[PDB]
RNA sequence: CCGAAGCUUCGGCUUCGGCAGGAGAGGUA
């Protein structure tokens, strides 16, 4: 709500990659974007 | 040891034992 | 499986059961090594799977209160001098005293040599106190280990995980047709075999009067005569062989408590679970890559690792509402050529070699009153064979207890002899474990300077990264014990042999030694003994002061450019054999509710193609392999037969139909008052019941 | 400079089972491969004779005990595997051991046929008290190598015959050592010293000659072109 | 290839054998052929050698954590009751040889056989689908064999001596064949520096430019090399047009060579080359003299002095506390900070005592296996251990495993050795639930078209500049900018364009961008695709497993969940 | 390329088979539909009159129809259209 | 409802689906696997499944 | 005793001076008994001739560059050590090469001493460009194998007799691989696949034909200690 | 669907005979 939809995807794709990079596992960012894309696909109605 | 007929197995131990299992 | 496993089963402390915990509810704090386990529970011997920390073993010196609390002994010390008075303490009373350590230098009078000693304070706090506060002391260095962990030489040089596996894998060894004791041992093997109870000991003193293969007669001093019988080729709970043999002469004098007869895994009264083999530590053409093992052919031509396994089959004869089943040779459906190994009673004859699908007993069922006789005969299952060694028949008319409703019982025993082969699992006492990768001719094997081939080859890449260096020390000491040594004392005893006993300054070839679990042979002693060993027939010393020897190549003939480590090591055979794990199937029996193939090896079943295996198929993009795997090979009842006919006739495979499990699901959903229907492109629900 | 001295063989006898053979002067390098060719042919393909089946009277299988003997049948079997036999005929020959009464059964009690000779008249086979007799009928055959047990009901036999594993090699241990001559003036050569130890059926100089026939007849499918 | 037991192939291939047996007039009816096959008559061992020819099977090991847990091979009949597996597929299967088991499945129809032969063949699946790195690579024994062979030892037998007066070069060879003939006599060592005339090996770039200039027609053009024999026999394994390397083969160098071959050559020469690297590795591993004895685990020379100094420094702190100054945590903290420096002085004395031709050193220095922490534990001192709660014990373990621990040291060593094993067993049941939850949500994402012609994108950092004015490459750029499609053209200082819209980002494009003063770039990502159902091929980018653009119809959804789930059991820190 | 001759299941090399098709998912269907035509020809030639075409390339001794189909594809003797 | 009932909480999803009278179009990977049809990915899509192959004119004329 | 299955040799001509002989079926274990001894008999028993010393003019000391020619002495040696020569004599002979003038001295200029012949008279030895003269005196003797330079010590007669290495062998590279075959129900059989590459003075087929005549008379010293020995008969051809 | 037995015109026809679920414990990777 504070920033917007585009910044949540950076925060998520970065906070997930830090955990994997700490222990030395290399995964491309295009693999986490596929799953993050499915987490933001719906809208909540305020008034109909 | 402590058993009537047993093979002679020599040991490297340097400590003595005051109890038996 | 063997005497050690039976002894260990009876000393187990289990945290589960009706009143305790659950494998799912238990967390991570009930599976930890508390500081209060010292002397009451073994921290090493525990399962490796989901029961890690929920099952443990009692220690050797522990004992139980009249309330249920485990105690352990200590030696009381006063004024800095260790006494010889033993007091048993529970974990709630030993946390108010300072308890010293077993490995502490003690003088002749009993005073500590070192000014400060390592002790154990109240909350398991380890400290370095000046030796003047000690209040108690340990009784022995092996107070904190169990009966299977105290049988590993050089235990203090091994990591905890590898010692854990070595102790767990010592209980899976199988008895072999001939047994032999370790060259390097620990001394626990003598009282671990008498207390297990698989040997025969004498209850009184006397002279032996008569000895045969199955009885021993002892004449006592007072006049009474006692005779002991033996179990020859008896089947244990796990299909192994339990055989007892006498080890006394016909005029020997026997004292009370002496071992009279041997047992399954026993050699002259002490437990022996494996064999001594000559080892080399080197890579070899990639045949021992990633924990594989290379063997020699002399281990098959000389029956070094061979075991006998026995099987048991039964059948029952009962009555029926149409008559009474009868066991007889007369069967009007099959020929007379396959009914030649049966006697005049319908049973096989002792000494006949049966095979898969052969006949064991002959039984028929009446269908009512002739030609009402049906065939129901006990046959050998798939992939079994062996001679017939015994038949036990129980009858009703000869006054024998029998279940109500049955008339006759019969049991048939079948035995086979299994040699070593590819896929069989070998092991050591230190955590070494692998399957046999290759078996080589004895001329293809590296050989020493006098022409002696090696018996087993182990890889060098697995030792440093797993921290079990006790095996290399074991090979060094085993070579020294096998060859025999002699320490020179012309100019006095050498400096490195000051603390050795006087009976260890000289040894004979094929000598047996003992290194206790936490007080044994140091490394100065081994390094000094490696340069004192005796020569062979010709005056040559093959292994130099480092424990390394120069080997020749048996395939090319040239010497290897660098010396290689050689020695003797103790190898056991584990009960995970490849003959009991191979399986295959094309078609066979199917289930009843969901018409899928059956499961298991005894029922000629199939292999599960689970959920995780479908994701790989969907990620490859293979849409036809998955469809064929899920319909015409599992459930499509009408397509299975057409597929078989097409394969036999050489035509094209047909198009799959619809699985039966879906229809079962639909009738399940309809039975919960749910109106589920399958529509078409324009309504008009499809019938989905065939019939046309 | 090319040499001409043709290799020459020469033997020396240290015992009646061990012998050494010198073969000088070979060419620089050809000293370890000739030794290994002969050790690999001497420890595999030498013909001999071995026992292949036994038949005690009263026993039916090998998992039982006879009455009056202090061993079961599997130990008499594992003690009849160190018998050094010899033969001259290419057909099975039946021996006979029949001993009774208190004593110790040895290998000197096997009355041989005519063409078979037992070479170990002092091995152990069992111990007898005054209540048992041992009647065995051993079958001797000739062959090469190591053949596993020939199954029973797959050969047309009865129900008392016990097949046995047969090892037909008459050789025990073979090694070699090369003494190289690496001088200057580029005049180098070699020298091989083979050592052959045979059991007791074949002299150390008839095994080298069976391996010399095998190798003089396997390296002949090469000189078929010229 | 694989190896299949005869009694298993007979049962798996029963109807094909029955048909072949009836066809070849070996029987009359199907029942007769069935009985003959089931009785194992000696006539069925010859048809079951052309029946199973070019008929693939599928091999599977459980758990199946990713795609490469199923692969298709070509069966061969062997003797025994075990299946024989290639050494180079154990990394993909995750299979050691201490008791594992695998299952076999048989395709039947034409479509299933074609899919197994084309999509699933083992020699087609070499690159990992999660990072694009090679999986069928030399490891363990092969690495040691190839590191021993290509090592230069100064002052060896028959090296180049630039002498004058007495004799000439004495160590120049006219062909590799002459060098081999000299090495068969003992005059020359494999790892001795020499000068050899090479004819069929391609010279390095600088030598080629200096000598031939326009091009090197290597079929018959001769040059001079200053190398060893092992390097020549190693370079004779690489393809014909690959330039000479002349380097020691650490594992990183081998990985780089394999990656270059995979990205610049067809996929059949790579499969033919790994198989011949494995042979040489296995051959030279057994002649390298790596062996373990208790006289190779050398101890530190001056260790008791180090320890006594760092024990006096602790008894002063103890005295202080005995009187009073610190509470308890200050004490424990200073004891930890003394016993964390003593292990580093012991470590740095051990890393200076050990020679460089030790079997224990060249196994961890060649990249085969192991660390130096294990080497310090085995021959130096173990150090500080942890209590069951998770805090360090202020008393250290001063004895190595080469000298043997005492009763109390061994007992307090098991507190942290049990926790690792319980946490390991427990964290295998929380990563297969995560995988199952990830597969189900992203199961409807499939490449549906070729291009949506959208204009949106995301911004990628792609290196940053230092205050001095020198660019610093981003440490994480292989997993964020490589293998992507540009969204807008890359311009610089209001000038021309270096790369154009719609181009993959390999290393040449990256270096061209970096050497022109460009940091921020705009790429096309799946997060901003305009396709209604599924995604398009251009937005996704390049497939990591094959190295080209994606195929219409792929299941990009399951690969993303099987690329985030397997890497998870190797995840536990605190 | 500069490869040695392939053996067994790796013939013809797939890097040349993939130059006649759009992707690796169409090659599967291409080969699996030619193999079925060849098998139908073999099993209908000995009975009556059919309409399919036999192997356009010379077979071996006992060759699977899939191998013949792949060899026909590699020799540029067939043609296909995409749905 | 077929894909959600086989994931978790079968009773809740089945009750809600029964009340709402939902309809399933069977257009996913899991549903096509369950009922026994070709999945809509890889070689199971329309473009690749409807390939028509016939010999070229010149080869047909030659043989 | 009989072998059961008689082995057979077959060839596979690749080039003109390279072949690939295959010998199968061999009883289990006889593939490694026949490999290393055929490789070594092939690479160190066949006689031949090669250059053993040279004496280029104008080099009393420092062997760096000779006046007139465009090559150092090491390249002259490398080009005068790959000469396929042959001699029908006994003791050392002597050859001469004297070309004076702008050109390219080649192997077609060494006048043959009536009896020895040069079989590759198209190789390049040097390129005399700066109007000079080359005079080389070579000594070609016979032998067997690879003999490293026989460093002498004439101390006077060897004013500048550079000693070279001598590749007397007519074969240049042999390699072998043992495979596996099937004879009935028994796999684990053997198959040897040699690979001989020769020079220009012998054909690859007379090598495995004259290396089976120095091994049927070396292993024939054993089958003469007792002629009747009960070996393994191979049977009629 | 398999076996046994008859007719069998060689496509097949007829008689008889025949089944497979849960709970707990231990183990291997
Ligand atoms: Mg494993
Ligand atoms: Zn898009």
């Amino acid at each position: 709500r504070v920033q917007g939809p585009r910044e949540v995807q950076i925060h998520l794709v970065r906070e997930v990659q830090e955990v994997y990079r700490a222990q030395g596992v290399s995964i491309h960012d295009k693999h986490i974007e596929v799953i993050v894309r499915q987490m933001l696909r719906r809208v909540t109605i305020i008034d109909s | 040891n402590s058993v009537p007929g047993a093979p002679n197995r020599v040991s490297f131990a340097k400590l003595r034992e005051p109890l038996e299992v | 499986n063997n005497p050690l496993s039976g002894l260990t089963h009876k000393r187990r402390l289990s945290a589960l059961g009706p009143g305790g915990l659950s494998r799912e509810r238990a967390g991570l704090e009930v599976r930890d090594v508390h500081p209060s386990h010292y002397g009451r529970m073994c921290p090493i011997e525990t399962p490796e799977g989901p029961n890690i920390g929920l099952i443990g073993s009692l220690s050797v010196y522990a004992r139980v209160n009249p309330f249920g609390f485990i105690e352990t002994p200590y030696r009381k010390v006063v004024d800095g001098v260790v006494s010889d008075e033993i007091v048993y303490l529970t974990a709630d009373e030993e946390d108010r005293h300072v308890v010293a350590q077993a490995n502490s230098p003690i003088d002749a009078d009993g005073r500590f040599v070192e000014p400060r000693v390592l002790v154990r304070r109240k909350a398991g706090e380890v400290e370095y106190v000046p030796s003047s506060e000690v209040d108690y002391m340990d009784v022995s260095p092996r107070q904190m280990v169990s009966v299977a962990t105290a049988m590993i030489p050089f235990l203090e040089h091994d990591d905890a995980n590898r010692a854990l596996m070595g102790a767990n894998m010592q209980r899976q060894a199988v008895p072999l047709v001939r047994s032999e004791a370790p060259l390097v041992g620990t001394g626990m093997e003598l009282r671990a075999a008498i207390d297990a109870g698989d040997v025969v000991v004498a209850e009184e003193s006397g002279v032996i009067e008569e000895v045969s293969a199955d009885y021993i007669t002892v004449m006592h001093d007072n006049g009474t005569r006692r005779t002991y019988r033996m179990r020859k080729f008896a089947r244990s709970n796990h299909g192994t062989c339990a055989n007892q043999c006498p080890i006394v002469d016909a005029g020997d004098r026997v004292e009370a408590g002496q071992v009279i007869a041997d047992g399954p895994c026993t050699d002259d009264g002490e437990m022996a679970l494996g064999k001594n083999l000559l080892v080399a530590i080197m890579p070899w053409e990639g045949h021992n890559y990633e924990d594989a093992i290379i063997l020699s052919n002399r281990l098959v031509e000389e029956d070094v690792l061979t075991s006998i396994h026995i099987e048991e089959h039964e059948i029952d004869a009962r009555d029926t509402k149409l008559g009474a089943e009868e066991i007889t040779r007369d069967i009007p459906n099959i020929s007379d050529e396959v009914l030649a190994d049966l006697d005049e009673r319908g049973i096989v004859r002792i000494g006949a070699e049966v095979r898969d699908g052969d006949i064991l007993v002959g039984k028929v069922t009446p269908k009512g009153e002739a030609r009402e006789v049906r065939d129901t005969s006990l046959k050998v299952p798939h992939g079994e064979s062996g001679k017939v060694i015994g038949i036990r028949v129980f009858s009703r008319e000869d006054e024998d207890e029998l279940p109500a409703g049955v008339n006759e019982l019969v049991r048939v025993y079948v035995a086979q002899k299994r040699k070593i082969s590819d896929g069989d699992k070998l092991a050591g006492r230190h955590g070494n474990k692998g399957v046999i990768g290759k078996i080589l001719p004895v001329e293809d094997m590296p050989f020493l300077a006098d022409g002696t081939p090696v018996d087993i080859i182990l890889n060098t890449h697995g030792v440093p990264r797993r921290m079990n260096i006790g095996q290399i020390l074991e090979t060094h000491l085993g070579w020294c014990a096998h060859s025999g040594w002699k320490v020179d004392a012309a100019k006095g005893v050498p400096d490195w042999a000051a603390r050795l006993p006087d009976e260890l300054l000289e040894a004979q070839p094929n000598a047996i030694v003992s290194t206790p679990v936490f007080d044994g042979a140091q490394e100065a002693e081994l390094q000094g003994l490696l340069s004192c060993t005796l020569p062979n027939r010709d005056g040559d010393v093959l292994v130099d002061a480092d424990g390394k020897a120069m080997l020749f190549d048996g395939r090319s003939g040239e010497p290897f450019p660098y010396p290689v480590t050689v020695g003797y090591m103790y190898i056991m055979k584990l009960h995970h054999l490849v003959d009991d794990k191979i399986h295959a199937r094309s078609t066979g029996p199917y289930s009843m509710i969901t018409q899928q193939p059956l499961g298991g090896k005894a029922q000629f079943g199939g292999q599960r193609f689970g959920e995780m295996e479908c994701w790989a198929m969907q990620a490859y993009g293979a849409a036809y392999t998955l469809q064929e795997l899920l319909t015409i090979k599992s459930d499509d009842t009408v397509g299975r037969v057409k597929v078989y006919e097409a394969i036999v006739k050489g035509e094209n495979i047909p198009e799959p139909g619809i699985p039966e499990s879906f229809k079962v699901l639909l009738k399940e959903l309809q039975s919960l008052c749910l109106n589920v229907e399958v529509l078409s492109s324009d309504g008009a629900a499809i019938e989905l019941r065939e019939g046309e | 400079m090319l040499i001409s001295q043709r290799p020459t063989l020469s033997e020396d006898v240290l015992t009646d089972n061990r012998s050494q053979f010198v073969i000088e002067p070979l060419e620089p390098g050809f000293g370890y491969t000739l030794g290994n060719s002969l050790r690999r042919t001497l420890l595999s393909s030498i013909p001999g004779a071995a026992v292949t089946s036994i038949r005690i009277d009263g026993v039916l299988h090998e998992f039982t005990t006879v009455p009056g003997v202090k061993e079961d049948v599997t130990e008499i079997i594992l003690n009849l595997k160190s018998l050094v036999v010899s033969s001259e005929e290419d057909e099975p020959v039946t021996m006979y051991l029949r001993k009774q009464g208190p004593g110790e059964v040895t290998a000197g009690d096997i009355v041989p046929p005519a063409g078979v000779t037992v070479h170990n008249p002092g091995m152990h086979i069992a111990t007898l008290n005054d209540k048992g007799k041992l009647e065995v009928e051993l079958v001797v055959e000739r062959g090469r190598g190591y053949v596993p047990a020939v199954q029973n009901r797959a050969s047309g036999a009865e129900i008392g015959r016990i097949p046995v594993d047969s090892i037909y090699s008459p050789v025990l241990k073979v090694t070699y050592k090369v003494d190289a001559t690496r001088v200057e003036q580029r005049t180098d050569f070699d020298k091989l010293i083979l050592d052959v130890e045979t059991k007791n059926s074949i002299s150390p100089r008839d095994a080298l000659a069976s391996a010399g026939k095998t190798l003089v007849e396997l390296f002949g499918l090469a000189r078929e072109l010229n | 290839q694989c190896g299949l037991p005869k009694l298993m192939a007979l049962e798996l291939f029963k109807p094909f054998v029955m048909k072949r047996l009836v066809d070849l007039n070996h029987a009359q009816n199907i029942k007769s052929a069935k009985r003959m096959v089931e009785r194992q008559r000696p006539q069925v061992w010859d048809v079951l050698e052309e029946v199973i020819a070019e008929h693939p099977v599928l091999l599977n090991r459980a758990p199946t954590l990713h795609r490469l847990g199923i692969q298709a091979f070509e069966p061969m009949l062997v003797e025994g009751k075990a299946i024989q597996l290639h050494p180079l597929v154990c990394e993909a299967f995750n299979a050691d040889f201490d008791g594992d088991q695998m299952a076999v499945h048989l395709p039947l129809s034409a479509e299933a056989q074609a899919e197994a032969r084309i999509l699933m063949l083992s020699s087609n699946n070499i690159l990992s689908p999660a990072s694009g790195r090679p999986l069928a690579m030399p490891r363990l024994d092969m690495v040691t064999g190839l590191y021993y062979l290509t090592t230069e030892v100064p002052g060896d037998t028959g090296e180049y001596q630039p002498a004058s007066g007495d004799h000439p070069e004495t160590g120049v060879y006219s062909s590799p064949a002459e060098a081999i003939m000299a090495a068969d006599r003992g005059v020359l060592s494999v790892r001795a520096k020499i000068k050899v005339r090479l004819t069929q090996l391609r010279p390095p770039v600088e030598i080629e430019a200096e000598l031939f200039g326009h091009s090197g027609w290597q079929p018959g053009d001769a040059w001079m090399a200053e190398t060893t024999l092992g390097r020549v026999m190693f370079n004779e394994l690489l393809p014909l047009g690959y330039p000479f390397v002349n380097k020691q083969m650490h594992k990183k160098v081998q990985a780089a060579i394999i990656n270059d071959l995979a990205e610049r050559y067809p996929m059949i020469v790579v499969a033919q080359t790994v198989d011949k690297l494995k042979d040489a590795g296995f051959y030279w591993a057994t002649r390298s003299g790596v062996t373990v004895s208790m006289a190779d685990v050398l101890v530190p020379p001056r260790k008791k002095e180090i320890l006594d100094h760092y024990e006096e420094r602790a008894d002063k702190v103890e005295k202080q506390f005995q009187r009073g100054a610190l509470n308890h945590d200050e004490r424990n903290e200073a004891l930890v900070e003394i016993w964390k420096e003593a292990t580093d002085e012991v470590g740095q004395a051990l890393r200076e005592h050990y020679p460089d031709d030790n079997p224990i050193i060249t196994i961890v220095d060649s990249g085969a296996t192991g660390n130096f922490t294990q080497t310090r534990t085995l021959a130096g001192m173990k150090g500080l251990v942890t209590n069951p709660k998770g805090e360090f014990i202020p008393r250290p373990v001063k004895s190595s495993f080469r000298e043997g621990l005492t009763v109390l040291e061994y007992f307090i060593n098991t507190h942290g050795a049990r926790k690792g094993l319980a946490d390991t067993a427990l964290r295998t049941a929380d990563s297969g639930y995560l995988t199952r939850r990830l597969v189900d949500v992203s199961q409807d994402v499939i490449v549906r078209e070729h291009d949506c012609q959208t204009e949106r994108g995301i911004v990628v950092e792609l290196a940053e500049r230092a205050p001095d004015g020198t660019l610093i490459r981003d440490p994480y750029i292989e997993t964020s900018a490589y293998a992507r499609t540009l969204g807008t053209d890359a311009v610089d200082e209001a000038g021309n364009v270096i790369v154009e819209r719609g181009q993959d980002l390999g290393d040449p494009e990256i270096d061209a961008l970096l050497a022109a003063g460009i940091t921020q770039v705009k790429v096309r990502s799946v997060l901003t695709c305009a396709t209604s159902t599924g995604v398009c091929a251009t937005c996704y980018g390049r497939s990591m497993a094959t190295g080209k653009l994606v195929d219409i119809g792929e299941a990009v959804g399951i690969v993303a969940a099987q690329s985030i789930g397997e890497p998870g059991t190797q995840l536990t820190m605190r | 390329g500069g490869y040695d001759t392939p053996l067994g299941i790796t013939n013809p090399p797939i890097d040349e088979l993939l130059d006649r098709v759009s992707s690796k998912y169409a090659l599967v269907i291409y080969a699996a539909k030619r193999a079925r035509q060849i098998n139908d020809y073999y099993n209908q030639l000995g009975e009556g009159i059919l309409e399919y075409v036999g192997p356009l390339v010379e077979p071996g001794l006992q060759e699977k129809p899939l191998s013949i189909a792949l060899r026909e594809i590699h020799a540029d003797l067939l043609e296909h259209t995409e749905g | 409802w077929l894909s959600a009932a086989s994931f978790q909480e079968t009773t809740r999803v089945l009750t809600d689906a029964a009340i709402n009278c939902r309809s399933d179009k069977l257009n996913g990977l899991k549903e096509n696997v369950i009922i026994g049809k070709l999945i809509p990915a890889g070689t199971g899509i329309n473009r690749y499944r409807n390939i028509a192959v016939q010999p070229t004119e010149e080869a047909r004329a030659a043989a």
